[PDB]
């Protein structure tokens, strides 16, 4: 779901300013974000429209 | 005007394009930060050791 | 009002964002340098 | 081969324990070059790093 990756992306970028992490973690958690903000855009570009009647 | 009520009802995609990017590039800058700190604190306690 | 740390930088984010806006401006490129994921950064 | 935080933190303990000045200067010799293998390996770690990072962003 776009709300929810996005939400959940939000709290990606929220950990790596707090400055805790190990490297691999850090590394880990950002192969994590970014490929998650791939596969939501392009959702956002792909769908299309649906309609019926009666 | 018929036009303006699917502008009250629906969402703007070019908006949340617009979100999704923005999020990218602070995702972005943060590791450059995060990288650059701790790279230098490692430079540093290699200088005292030559 | 007493403002914790995190919403102080807040309002002042969106004071500088909402009055001085979109400026042009000069100055020499110094201390420049490129990371990896490409952006550039550098001083004016 | 070891974490980056085992890495900086052995040689927190080189630097610290051979600046104190507490041994002959041809005696350390037996850490002083430990103190080199260790950066080696953490320098190892810290610019794969960086390429793993390219990798990831250089795909387009």
């Amino acid at each position: 779901s776009f709300e929810k990756a996005l939400s959940e992306l939000e709290q990606i970028v929220t950990r790596l300013e707090s400055g805790d992490l190990p490297l691999e973690e850090a590394l880990n958690e950002f192969e994590r974000g970014v490929q998650l903000a791939r596969q939501g855009q392009a959702k956002l570009q792909q769908a299309e429209q649906r309609v019926q009647i009666l | 005007t018929p036009s303006a009520a699917a502008e009250v009802v629906s969402r703007n995609q070019q908006e949340l394009l617009r979100q999704v990017q923005s999020t990218r590039q602070r995702l972005e800058m943060a590791m450059d930060y995060y990288l650059a700190n701790r790279t230098r604190r490692f430079t540093q306690i290699h200088h005292r050791l030559q | 009002a007493i403002f914790t740390v995190s919403r102080l930088n807040q309002t002042v984010r969106l004071l500088l964002e909402h009055e001085m806006g979109q400026v042009w401006i000069s100055g020499e490129i110094s201390n420049f340098t490129q990371p990896a994921s490409g952006h550039w950064y550098f001083t004016l």
